[PDB]
C-alpha cells in the first residue's frame, strides 16, 4: 500500500529482508570550502 | 663516460717510481726552492714574482701577470753575467721534478681517499682534495731524513681530505671545532649504546663527554646536527606529490589582512 494516498501500488513488489552495511565513505569527512586561505611558497597559488 | 675510470686510466698512464728516482726529484726541487731565492735576492725582486714567471716558462703556452711583464722579466734574468744563470737554470730543474715528483704521486692520493667514501662528499671530490694534499706535501717534503715519500705524503692528503669533508659536506656550514664536536658526541653515544643494551639518555650521554657538559647542551648539539630535508620528497606510492606543495607562505600579507 502507498503510505501518502492509502491504495495499494497498481503490481505486486518484491519486498523482503536484506543485509546491508553503511561504508566509511561519509559526507562528514568530505565537504570542504574555502573563500580564501593559505598560498603555496613559489607559485604563490592556493595550496590543496 | 664514468669519469672515475677515465682518472683511473690517465694516472695509470704514468710509471711509478723508485728511490733513486724519488730522491733524485725531491733534491732537484730543494735545490730549485735555494736558486729561487738566491736569484730573488741577486735581482732584488720578491721570491713570489720569480716562483710565478719561472713556472709560466716552464709550464709554456698551453697554460695561460701578462706576456709583457713576464717576458720583461724573463729577459732581466738572461741579463745575468754568469754563476746567475746556473741558479736559473736549477730553478727550471726544480719545477719541472716538483711537477713530475706529482705526477708520479698521485696515485697514493686515490689509495688513500677509497675509504672516506659516504660521507657527504663524492669520490672524485674526495680525489681532488688528496691532489691538493699531495701538492702541499710536495711543496714541505725534506729528503734529507731519508724518509720515503709516501711516509710524509700521507698526512697532508689525509689533512686535505679531513678537511674538505668538513668544510663542504653540509648545506648549512657547520664550523670545523663543532663538527668534531658532533663526531665525538656520536662516537660517545654510539660506545654509550654498545654497552647499555639500549639507546642512552641526554644525561647519560652528557657524563660520558665529561666536564663541562650537560643534558641541555647535548640537546642544542644535536639539534643543530639535523641536515634540512627536501621540498621535492616525494609523498605517496604516485609521482604526482611532493612534500612542499605542503608548505604554505607566511611572509606574503594575506588578502584579509591587506584589506
Amino acid at each position: 500500500y502507498d503510505g501518502r494516498t492509502g491504495e495499494p501500488i497498481e503490481g505486486p513488489i518484491v519486498v523482503g529482508q536484506m543485509f546491508i552495511m553503511k561504508l566509511y565513505h561519509m559526507v562528514e569527512d568530505k565537504m570542504h570550502a574555502r573563500s580564501t586561505g593559505p598560498y603555496s611558497l613559489i607559485t604563490q597559488q592556493p595550496l590543496g | 663516460s664514468d669519469p672515475v675510470r677515465q682518472y683511473l686510466h690517465e694516472i695509470g698512464q704514468v710509471p711509478l717510481l723508485t728511490l733513486e728516482e724519488e730522491v733524485e726529484l725531491a733534491r732537484k726541487v730543494e735545490e730549485g726552492m735555494e736558486a729561487i731565492k738566491k736569484l730573488s735576492e741577486i735581482t732584488g725582486l720578491d721570491p713570489d714574482l720569480i716562483r710565478e714567471v719561472v713556472r709560466a716558462k716552464i709550464l709554456g703556452s698551453a697554460r695561460v701577470l701578462d706576456p709583457k711583464t713576464v717576458e720583461e722579466i724573463d729577459q732581466k734574468l738572461k741579463s745575468l753575467p754568469k754563476e746567475h744563470k746556473r741558479y736559473l737554470h736549477i730553478a727550471r730543474e726544480g719545477e719541472a721534478a716538483r711537477q713530475h715528483l706529482i705526477e708520479a704521486n698521485l696515485r697514493l692520493v686515490v689509495s688513500i681517499a677509497k675509504k672516506y667514501t659516504g660521507r657527504g662528499l663524492s669520490f672524485l671530490d674526495l680525489i681532488q682534495e688528496g691532489n691538493q694534499g699531495l701538492i702541499r706535501a710536495v711543496e714541505k717534503f725534506e729528503y734529507k731524513r731519508r724518509f720515503k715519500f709516501s711516509t710524509y705524503a700521507t698526512w697532508w692528503i689525509r689533512q686535505a681530505i679531513n678537511r674538505a669533508i668538513a668544510d663542504q659536506a653540509r648545506t648549512i656550514r657547520i664550523p670545523v671545532h663543532m663538527v668534531e664536536t658532533i663526531n665525538k658526541l656520536s662516537r660517545t653515544a654510539r660506545q654509550l649504546q654498545q654497552e647499555l643494551g639500549r639507546e642512552p639518555t641526554y644525561e647519560e650521554i652528557a657524563e660520558a663527554m665529561g666536564p663541562g657538559w650537560d643534558a641541555k647542551r647535548v640537546e642544542e648539539t644535536l639539534k643543530i646536527a639535523q641536515e634540512p630535508v627536501s621540498l621535492e620528497t616525494p609523498i605517496g606510492d604516485e609521482k604526482d606529490s611532493f612534500y612542499g606543495d605542503f608548505i604554505p607562505d607566511e611572509h606574503l600579507p594575506s588578502p584579509v589582512d591587506a584589506a
